[PDB]
RNA sequence: GGAGAGUUUGAUCCUGGCUCAGGAUGAACGCUGGCGGCGUGCCUAAUACAUGCAAGUCGAGCGAACGGUGUUAGCGGCGGACGGGUGAGUAACACGUGGAUAACCUACCUAUAAGACUGGGAUAACUUCGGGAAACCGGAGCUAAUACCGGAUAAUAUUUUGAACCGCAUGGUUCAAAAGUGAAAGACGGUCUUGCUGUCACUUAUAGAUGGAUCCGCGCUGCAUUAGCUAGUUGGUAAGGUAACGGCUUACCAAGGCAACGAUGCAUAGCCGACCUGAGAGGGUGAUCGGCCACACUGGAACUGAGACACGGUCCAGACUCCUACGGGAGGCAGCAGUAGGGAAUCUUCCGCAAUGGGCGAAAGCCUGACGGAGCAACGCCGCGUGAGUGAGAAGGUCUUCGGAUCGUAAAACUCUGUUAUUAGGGAAGAACAUAUGUGUAAGUAACUGUGCACAUCUUGACGGUACCUAAUCAGAAAGCCACGGCUAACUACGUGCCAGCAGCCGCGGUAAUACGUAGGUGGCAAGCGUUAUCCGGAAUUAUUGGGCGUAAAGCGCGCGUAGGCGGUUUUUUAAGUCUGAUGUGAAAGCCCACGGCUCAACCGUGGAGGGUCAUUGGAAACUGGA
């Protein structure tokens, strides 16, 4: 445009979007309203947890139903081989979505909270919450 | 003793400084105009007489600045 | 009042100070009117007193009082004999 | 309330207060007096002016209030008088 | 001082988004964890708070009481408006920068001058009689002061007469020259003469210094799918009011004022120095340190005071909590710790006033959760370890084209070291003083005491028996984390068989997987290593620097035309833009350069540089603007 043109209508930037939008917002129950705090991780309850079919991909990828400490309901995968997780299960969450599983933004930390390490695990173990063994 | 600022302007209705503010980004003046209540004593002058002001002390809610001398009659 | 006093710099166990013209209320670290030199209590041989002379004469005359401390840097330095001197003269 | 020179400072003040609220109140009186003695060239209207002024300066004298007030005030008498 | 790569196709060149390699953090989480130094540590609930501490001091202002020269409660003075916390509100002269006040106030401090005369009456304490669970409240008497109040003296302050001179309009500086009017205090010493006199204190006046107040130019976030806003509103007159100007308030008069240069409304936000990122232009942030502002359970006020409309004051209203003997009473951690709660997440109910600073005091000193230190946490940065030298292919693991290859000089073996560690011996600086005691000198004195200045003697360390140093003994206690198809440094075997799983992207796995899991080996880092979140970069992907619009997204269907933007040649003139000096200012800390101290380094200190679209002022005249 004209620099005229720009002195009467500047430029603007886009507006970047947020890959984890449950994580960055908080609740206050007093006053009963929504914050925005950018947490890294968010503690949460297992309200239904199962399986999923990816969408090329063939499974049946572990999932848990989480309702996160800021009333949001979100999906989110439960990495590594076997889980002790089930309903009523108090759960850490963090980010990275998993592709060929839409709907599926988070991860659940394991380790944390209430999930176990991944058993039988001796490489990349604190990626899956497992103690150094002997 | 120390200097008051002053202004040369047209009357707007019975002052008008119209400055340039240049574009911090872009570099370009563009002119913008700020109106300065005023104070004219016998209501000497009239609406497009160009005139000059100086800084005063607060004369009522809005007026700090007095006419001192007409430049060119409306 | 106004007072000649030690702000304190440096870091932990090893502090240096400058010397300042502050207002009293005005706080230890904040706030001055002028720095008229500094004081090293714990350098190697000498305590390294580097006042401005004609400034401190200047603030004691106008009403700055030292502290303690620095009453003693002045003297050290002989700004209170001649603000004495100067001050019968 | 809390620390012992604040429970002290309570008494104080309210002593303060009740002299000044005397103080105040009769200098003010006297301005009024003088005031309407003008407004009608009694005889007196000489010595109720110079008893006003003299409770004005002494109220200045005793911070009750501040020394630009008392000659705005012994101003506004004396030029009617 | 500027690096790219992957991904649309059978293949291509474009366009275009997406993703990745970098830096950073008040981080959190997972695995792991030796030390030292320096720093940092509730970002969420301005949620609610148990307990302790965070503001006193002065007996050389005063009376009394209790004790044997001391002390207690009280009166009185000064302080409590600082220091400390927090960022709720605020889009505003709140803040930054530059100015103005001829419209301002200022305790304590300093200097100068003139004084400090003469009377009086209260009242707390206290004693006594009561009333109340308590908090506390009544009656009777008593009494002091540097408490309070009369009178005298004091004018530069006020009124009027004027005058001279000057300014930027209101005006201002003197010169008068009359009329009213305004103070004060003693304490502790010396000499003694009860007179004089020292220090501190007191009054008035004028300056200085300090601090505060007001006004103005420019700078300050989104949303127009927010376009009308205002009626004390805008101006005037008068009065009132204030430290002060002013619709600041009121009365009357007039109908103005603001706005497309964005008023108003809604939402969001304390602002700046700085900080992170970037080649820069820019973009992002305001925790820590410093400046300014605002707030103190919520809302409204005022009192005292030099200063407050007052965090640890008062009054009132409200929500809430606590005691009650039901009449009544009490409270406010966004001080330091600490608790509960919320949260992914953020510490000890520590030591000392030794240092610096502050309040009070003549001083000794007292007070000081400011502050100086210690404690906890790999949260960050920096430094040092977890051994060193020699040592030909041992066993064991893994692979094997069962020859071998590799882990590997790695191990063991031989010697060596003690940073660290343990035990013991020594052990700084940080401390300057003040007081007191002597001398000397200056001012003053009639002289002395005292005061100022100088020298000499004296006491004082929380940390802490810490840092550091010395000796002995031992390689003995001290390595983990992620990755290895490509981007991208580093590959093999076995298990699994589109399962289990992996994944930032391309994608990998459906019986010979360098991508899943394990093992050996290797790579990258290392007391850390990875993951997540967030910001800048890469991104020329909002393009001023630095992009586009025939067919990729993009020319309004086309006129007329308002504001605005832009505008042919020459001469004279101006000086707003432009250019070029001067002056002032842009705090300190920070960044960058130099140097110095920390064994080095972090870090600390010192001296410079930089940073303005800043202001004021003197020049130039080509270009843009004005005539
Ligand atoms: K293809
Ligand atoms: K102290
Ligand atoms: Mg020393
Ligand atoms: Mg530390
Ligand atoms: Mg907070
Ligand atoms: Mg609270
Ligand atoms: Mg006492
Ligand atoms: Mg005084
Ligand atoms: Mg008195
Ligand atoms: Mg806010
Ligand atoms: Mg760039
Ligand atoms: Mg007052
Ligand atoms: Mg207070
Ligand atoms: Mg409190
Ligand atoms: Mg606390
Ligand atoms: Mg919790
Ligand atoms: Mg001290
Ligand atoms: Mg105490
Ligand atoms: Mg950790
Ligand atoms: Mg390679
Ligand atoms: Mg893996
Ligand atoms: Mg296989
Ligand atoms: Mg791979
Ligand atoms: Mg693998
Ligand atoms: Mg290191
Ligand atoms: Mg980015
Ligand atoms: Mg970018
Ligand atoms: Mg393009
Ligand atoms: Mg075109
Ligand atoms: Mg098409
Ligand atoms: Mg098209
Ligand atoms: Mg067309
Ligand atoms: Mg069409
Ligand atoms: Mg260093």
């Amino acid at each position: 445009p004209t620099i005229n043109q720009l002195v009467r209508k500047p430029r603007q930037s886009k507006i970047k979007k947020s890959d984890s939008p449950a994580l960055n917002k908080g609740f206050n129950s007093k006053k009963k309203k929504f914050t925005d705090l950018n947490s890294p991780q968010k503690r949460g309850v297992c309200t239904r947890v199962g399986t999923m079919t990816p969408k090329p991909n063939s499974a049946l990828r572990k999932y848990a139903r989480v309702r996160l400490s800021n009333n949001i309901e979100i999906n989110a995968y439960i990495p590594g081989i076997g889980h002790n997780l089930q309903e009523h299960s108090v759960v850490l969450v963090r980010g990275g979505r998993v592709k060929d599983l839409p709907g599926v933004r988070y991860h659940i930390v394991r380790g944390a909270l209430d999930t176990s390490g991944v058993d039988g695990r001796r490489q990349g173990r604190s990626l899956y919450g497992t103690k150094k063994p002997k | 003793r120390n200097d008051r600022k002053v202004y040369v302007g047209k009357v707007v209705s019975d002052v008008l400084v119209e400055t340039y503010k240049t574009h911090k980004l872009y570099g370009k003046r563009v002119k913008y105009s700020k109106k300065y209540k005023t104070h004219d004593e016998n209501n000497s002058a009239k609406l497009g007489d160009i005139v000059k002001i100086q800084e005063t002390r607060p004369l009522s809610a809005t007026k700090r600045f007095r006419l001192v001398e007409i430049v060119e009659e409306s | 009042a106004v007072k000649i006093r030690l702000t304190r710099l440096g870091s932990k166990r090893n502090p240096f100070y400058r010397i300042v013209v502050a207002d009293a209320r005005s706080p230890r670290d904040g706030r001055i009117i002028e720095q008229i030199g500094t004081y090293n209590p714990t350098s190697a041989n000498a305590p390294e007193i580097k006042v401005d002379e004609a400034l401190a004469l200047k603030w004691l005359n106008d009403g700055a009082k030292p502290t303690d401390t620095v009453h003693n840097i002045l003297s050290k330095e002989g700004i209170m004999k001649k603000f004495d001197e100067q001050k019968k003269a | 309330a809390n620390i012992k020179s604040a429970i002290k400072r309570v008494k104080t003040t309210e002593k303060a207060e009740a002299r000044n609220i005397s103080q105040k109140s009769a200098m003010r009186t006297a301005v009024k007096n003088a005031k309407t003695a003008v407004s009608n060239n009694a005889d007196n209207k000489n010595e109720l002016v110079s008893l006003a002024v003299k409770l004005v300066d002494k109220a200045a004298q005793s911070n009750l209030i501040h020394s630009n007030k008392a000659d705005r005030i012994k101003s506004q008498l004396m030029t009617a008088n």
